[PDB]
RNA sequence: UAUUAAUCUAGAGUGUGGUAGGGAGUUUUGGAAUUUCAUGUGGAGCGGUGAAAUGCGUAGAUAUAUGAAGGAACACCAGUGGCGAAGGCGAAAACUUAGGCCAUUACUGACGCUUAGGCUUGAAAGUGUGGGGAGCAAAUAGGAUUAGAUACCCUAGUAGUCCACACCGUAAACGAUAGAUACUAGCUGUCGGGGCGAUCCCCUCGGUAGUGAAGUUAACACAUUAAGUAUCUCGCCUGG
């Protein structure tokens, strides 16, 4: 509420997310802002889920016109973020489809991969439990 | 330059009426590049920058 | 002390401030720096300005006082 | 758009040919009238022009048309009594804006900067003092409400003391 | 460990404990450091000079303490 | 010169629509035929004549994204001389 | 993701107000300075080099004053400045004309980035035709130093440098850093727009600089105008 700033989305909506957290935990910055969509609020979501970053609003102006999302990024009393690396591997141009079973593990098991098979984004380990590939959107430990 | 009252005073002022001639004068005696003028000028700024203030 | 922007003149034309105008004007018929002068940039250009258009006009002499 | 012109005349030469030489320039402009002539008599030239040491500095104020200029340019440098032809134009750098001429304000107040009269003369017009009415003005909003209220969480603190205790 | 009398300036990164307190003007440098002395010194048996004694003390002689700029 | 508050008038299509692609696409020939005329006046001004270009490829790209939209809408605005 | 049928404005454009700038072309105008010539003043040198000599000079030079003609460039203003896409743009005026920044309760409604091929511009040198030629100066001649000097120095000196119409399309055409976009400490200046308002300083949005951490780099160094975190597109590299 009352942001009093104003604020764009970049580009393609992955690229645009994953940029913005990595600056922010470089940075050792808490709260950023962009531009809200489906895929950005499902992928959020997950992620939130996943237990790598804290509180994410999505807000709306007086109108429905434009929505923007909010989302702060998970830390420690000592100061040291949940979130390690992340990497796209969809790309523009370069969309990558692999099969189930040829699903990739992140660092084995212990990062987090977003593959959006059918039924939105979708973690790989339920993805496995669900046998269904598709859609690759990001590495993420 | 018309300057002078009795003795000295306004020959003490002469000199600095002409070197500032003479330096204005020294580069119009020996032709170089429009690009070496201009460096030149620059450097030149830049000297008033370090004493002058 | 720019006292163009003190005052806020606004606006330089030839014969309506020209006893001002020559103040700027060094005895020798130069037209001062910023050093002497004080004027700010934008002011110092359209004080040029006016200068060499009344040098046009001979209303100010060019290499003698 | 605004013009002006100065015009320079043969000297030593009285003011009612002078006048009659303004007449005569009047009608070789096109047919843009509306114009003053209020003149600034005589002053001595600087330096020498042609031959003359004095001369009469004359205006005009008119405004129109562009092709006002044409014919008064090419007839003034053939005619043996005008010496210089300067037109001036909206072109000048100003700006007059009905909001920004109230600065008689301006005026009246570096009057009394200026007010020295007295022994007592410690203003000095270069100085700081950091008065400010600061009408702000300026916001720049932006209203958002809620529409996903994900799992909430509470605020903390970075304070860093390290090792606890010695021993 | 290392405590420090960490102004506005320095790097927090590397004092341990942080003490965000004025150190160029003379007044609090010499009653913090007039504190600390007294808070090893009472772990010591010793009388506290300027620390946990109360009021109408903690008075120091000021070279006075004004003009924080610098230049 | 170039009566830039007439020429709304006639591809105008309600009280205060100045912004739609007709009006723009009709200001720009009229900055072309315009410029057309100081050009051909003085053939060596090559920061005129790269304005020319700028404004006719505007233009140009205008009028094909008005062809893909609907054929119909251009039917009418077709009536300036224009291929 | 792709297709199709639609809606919205935040992307990008158009209009309104504010506004800066050596942005460009065409046509006129001006003063210094040099040269040549004319008129006096005057009598023996001038010129040039580390030093001298070719050269100029009693048939009167250098010097000095006045005047005319002629061509080229526009001191001072001029700066850790402004503009342009790059090359570049600085005496004054007129006409035509390009792009940029700030605020928009206005409008169209994804119309946007890049660009193989193509098109346009593109320093100086050079070339074709017609003019112009004050100064300067490749080639060339002569006087010096050197063993030699076809070089550095000196005295003459044509093409050219100037203008009108074309052609040539190369440069260390450099920020040795392709364009577009989102994010990422801070400090010191300076320039423009806006609000406030005597300037100075308050701050907002922009352009141009310095210092400077995480970050990057082989190091130098870059560092919010990136050589940082990432995407899109083009061009290019694969030992000498
Ligand atoms: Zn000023």
């Amino acid at each position: 509420i009352t942001t009093t700033k104003p604020i764009k989305a970049h580009f393609d909506p992955v690229a645009d997310l994953l940029t913005k957290i990595n600056n922010a935990r470089k940075a050792k910055l808490m709260t950023v802002t962009t531009i809200a969509s489906k895929l950005k609020i499902a992928i959020l979501e997950i992620l939130v889920k996943e237990g790598y970053l804290a509180n994410f609003q999505v807000l709306e102006n007086k109108s429905k016109t434009k929505r923007i999302v909010t989302f702060n990024l998970k830390y420690t009393q000592r100061r040291i973020p949940s979130i390690n690396g992340v990497k796209q591997i969809s790309k523009p141009g370069l969309r990558i489809y692999r099969p189930f079973e040829k699903l990739p593990l992140v660092l084995n098991g212990l990062g987090i991969a977003i593959i959006s098979t059918s039924d939105g984004v979708m973690t790989d380990k339920v993805a496995r439990l669900k046998k269904i590939g598709g859609e690759i959107l990001a590495y993420v430990w | 330059e018309v300057k002078n009252d009795d003795l000295e005073l306004a020959l003490k002022k002469f000199k600095r009426v002409s070197l500032e001639i003479r330096r204005l004068a020294q580069r119009h005696e020996y032709h170089l590049r429009k690009g070496m003028r201009l460096r030149e000028k620059r450097k030149i700024a830049q000297k008033k920058r370090r004493k002058f203030r | 002390y720019c006292r163009f922007c003190a005052i806020g003149q606004l606006r330089i034309d030839l014969i309506d401030d020209l006893e001002a105008l020559k103040r700027f004007l060094s005895p020798y018929a130069k037209i001062n720096p910023r050093r002497i002068t004080g004027n700010c940039q934008m002011h110092q250009r359209h004080v040029a300005k006016a200068l060499k258009r009344a040098r046009y006009l001979a209303l100010v002499p060019f290499v003698k006082d | 758009m605004q013009y002006n012109i100065i015009l320079l005349v043969d000297g030593s030469l009285s003011l009612e040919q002078a006048n009659q030489v303004n007449e005569k320039q009047q009608q070789t402009l096109t047919n843009v009238e509306g114009l003053q002539t209020e003149y600034l008599g005589l002053k001595e030239l600087a330096y020498p022009i042609k031959k003359q040491l004095s001369a009469h500095y004359y205006r005009w104020k008119f405004s129109g048309d562009n092709q006002s200029t044409k014919d008064f340019k090419r007839t003034a440098n053939i005619n043996k009594q005008v010496l210089r032809e300067l037109i001036i134009n909206l072109e000048r750098e100003y700006g007059y804006l009905a909001s920004i001429n109230p600065k008689k304000q301006q005026l009246a107040l570096q009057k009394r900067a200026k007010y020295d009269e007295i022994i007592a003369r410690e203003n000095n017009p270069e100085n700081p003092d950091v008065p400010v009415t600061s009408g702000l003005a300026s916001t720049q909003p932006r209203l958002s409400r809620t529409e996903k209220a994900q799992k909430p969480k509470e605020e903390l603190w970075d304070v860093v003391q390290k090792m606890g205790n010695f021993d | 460990p290392v405590v420090a009398l960490c102004n506005t300036n320095t790097n927090p990164e590397l004092v341990d404990f942080i003490i965000p307190a004025n150190n160029h003007q003379p007044q609090s440098t010499c009653l913090l450091m007039n504190l600390l002395a007294d808070a090893v010194a009472e772990a010591k048996a010793m009388p506290t000079m300027f620390a946990y004694k109360p009021d109408e003390e903690i008075q120091i002689e000021i070279p006075q303490k004004q003009e924080a700029p610098r230049q | 010169q170039i009566d830039k508050n007439g020429i709304i008038k006639s591809a105008q299509l309600h009280d205060k629509d100045v912004g739609s692609i007709q009006v723009q696409v009709s200001l720009l020939t009229s900055q072309i035929k315009q410029l057309t005329d100081h050009l051909l006046a003085n053939k060596k001004d090559f920061i005129s004549k790269r304005g020319l270009y700028a404004k006719v490829s505007k233009r140009k790209r205008l009028l094909k994204y008005l062809k893909h939209n609907d054929l119909e809408a251009y039917r009418n605005l077709v009536k300036t001389l224009n291929l």
